[PDB]
This record gives C-alpha cells, structure tokens and sequence, in this order.
C-alpha cells in the first residue's frame, strides 16, 4: 500500500509498503530515496513517536496516512 | 547596552524599511556575547510583538547558541504553559 | 474546547477526538476550529496541511466548507508560509 511522509520542509515522500513491516524497514526505503541513515531520521504519526521495534499495524498505519518528518539535530 | 534593540526597533520596523529591522535582526546575530543578553534579546521573537523569525537560526553552529530557536519558539512557550 | 486547551500542543489534539466523531456538520467543524485555536503560537509540525485541509476538502455544503480556514489562519496568523 501507498502512504504518505510529509517533511517539515512543505514535501510530501510516497512510500510503498505493506501493512505489517516494521518502522525500520520503511527507514531503510527513506535511506534508499535519500541517503539518510535511520538514526538521523524520526518519524511522528498523529503526534505520537514511532519506535522500530513495531510493525504499521501496531499503530494502526494504514493506506496514504500522513506522517512527519523531522530530523536529527545535534551541534558542535 | 543593546539589549533593546528587538522591542524598539520594532518602533522602526515597519515605517522605514521591514529589512532594516532585519539587518538589526542581522545585528542581533552578530553580538553573539554571550548568552543572557542574547536568550532575552530574542524571547520576544516568537510570541510578544512577532514571529516568523524561525528560519533565521538554523546556522552552523547548532549547539546550543543556535538551539536557541527551538528554545524559543516553544519551550518558553511551554514555560508559558508552566506558568 | 479549544480556549480551554490554550497554547498547547501536547494533548490539545487528543481531547478533540474523543467529541470529534459524531459525523455532524457542526460537531466536526466546529471542534476542527478549535485545533486551530490549541495550537496557536506553537507553529510546529501540528497541521500545516494534515487535519484542516482534511476538513477543508469534505466541502460540498455548510460549515465544513466554512469552519476550516478560520482555524489554520488563526494558527498560522504569525506565519508568513506562502504555501
């Protein structure tokens, strides 16, 4: 199925996927468009964290529900 | 003294020239020294005269002088709330 | 219900939802304006295209069409975002 991984940099990433994979393997597909390893990168459904650990099921992820992006932002 | 360059040249933002106050928002990020001038100079930044300045602090130097944003976009905010 | 979760991101949009469905004209477009209001001053990742442009888009008819862009324009009242 298709969903949606909207950034806060007004872009919107289509994914397909399947409703019981694991966060970390859609982190790897956001790897594969991207280059951007999956500790740099945090996924927020609905105002709540998403863990890798957990399948889309577990979160009830379902068809072209948004997501949000935000980076991993560390200095110095 | 230059801590009230944010408030009152809000007083000459918008009738001179709405980049002049930004080449002050530029003289703000300029007398980076040190901290307790420069946390209180933009508190008022996000939510006591205007926002829209969280584009503007996303430098590189991201520690904490320019995580301040995050800081002050909400976090004081949520200080606001903790009130 | 959204001047009583004032300047809030944490749990303002949770308290909508357990009132939100009731498949109502004017349940819905009126608790949708008040996610607006929860969230005014946060301007964070809330809803700058996800849950009013969502309700915007059901339009055919009375307050969803209406009660939508009230809301992200009282959230995005300090933006300047032209998208």
């Amino acid at each position: 199925m298709q969903i949606f991984v909207k950034t806060l940099t007004g872009k919107t990433i289509t994914l397909e996927v399947e409703p019981s994979d694991t966060i970390e393997n859609v982190k790897a597909k956001i790897q594969d468009k991207e280059g951007i390893p999956p500790d740099q990168q945090r996924l927020i459904f609905a105002g709540k964290q998403l863990e890798d650990g957990r399948t889309l099921s577990d979160y009830n992820i379902q068809r072209e529900s948004t997501l949000h992006l935000v980076l991993r932002l560390r200095g110095g | 003294l230059r801590c009230a360059l944010g408030v009152f040249r809000k007083f000459s933002r918008f009738p001179e020239a709405l980049r002049l106050a930004l080449m002050l928002n530029d003289m703000e990020l300029v007398e980076d020294i040190f901290t307790s001038c420069k946390d209180v100079v933009v508190q008022k930044q996000m939510a006591f005269m205007l926002g829209r300045h969280g584009v503007f602090l996303e430098l590189s130097e991201d520690v904490e002088e320019y995580e301040d944003l995050t800081e002050i976009m909400s976090n004081v905010q949520l200080n606001s709330n903790f009130l | 219900l959204g001047m009583i979760l004032l300047w809030d991101v944490d749990g303002g949009l949770t308290q909508i939802d357990k009132y939100l469905y009731s498949s109502e004209d004017y349940i819905k477009s009126g608790a949708l304006l008040a996610c607006g209001i929860v969230n005014s001053g946060v301007r964070n990742e809330c809803d700058p295209a996800l849950a009013l442009l969502s309700d915007y888009v059901l339009h055919n008819s009375n307050t969803m069409r209406l009660g939508s862009i009230f809301g992200l324009g009282l959230a995005y009242a300090g933006s300047n975002r032209e998208d």
